[PDB]
């Protein structure tokens, strides 16, 4: 039908101690992308100052 | 392709992408794991087509 | 956040997404800049509110 | 009225050596960076086989 899928999700109140966590993030991001099937290039993730954490799996 | 990640944790908010190629390659499972992950109480997902076929 | 870019060159295709943050960042001028320099002849954009201030 | 701004865009008919050159991309994606004002914390840019760049800029 397409070359691709892509879903665009707003999660609202979220465990704020998981947000803040740039390792455990990343740990579940990568997870996730292992279940959908897909196979991992490259992931660079980021903690921004104050709170707040920015990541990118490519797949 | 690429799944990303933006959390705001001060407002308990992360805005996300699933982007998947392939059928072989569901987005949904990557969703189900984060929404578990995360603990997200309220979720709002749009399902966007790329690339459609009958467009390029 | 983001911009990202996921080209198939054997279709003339580019999946680009402009995702900004701030009111001094305009995801507008990343668009102009990069239609120009990949020459698209036609493209359709989708532009979402991330994190509205009443959702959060 | 949102934390940010976010466009989903299909390019078509797009020069094809272009997409397939992974510096000028690159190089393309960064300017666009500039051009926005948007400051870059990272960048990572992949050729794929036969044909096929896959490009992020976490800003």
């Amino acid at each position: 039908k397409s070359l691709g899928r892509h879903l665009v999700a707003e999660f609202y109140e979220c465990d704020r101690e998981v947000l803040d966590n740039v390792q455990l993030i990343e740990q579940e991001m990568k997870q996730a992308a292992y279940e959908s099937g897909a196979t991992i290039v490259t992931s660079t993730f980021h903690r921004f100052l104050p709170y707040g954490v920015s990541g990118v799996v490519v797949i | 392709x690429h799944l990303t990640i933006h959390t705001w944790p001060e407002y308990g908010y992360a805005a996300i992408d699933l982007f998947t190629c392939g059928e072989d390659v569901d987005p949904w499972k990557a969703f189900e794991h984060l929404k578990k992950a995360l603990k997200a109480k309220r979720v709002h997902v749009v399902e966007h087509e790329r690339g459609r076929y009958d467009e390029i």
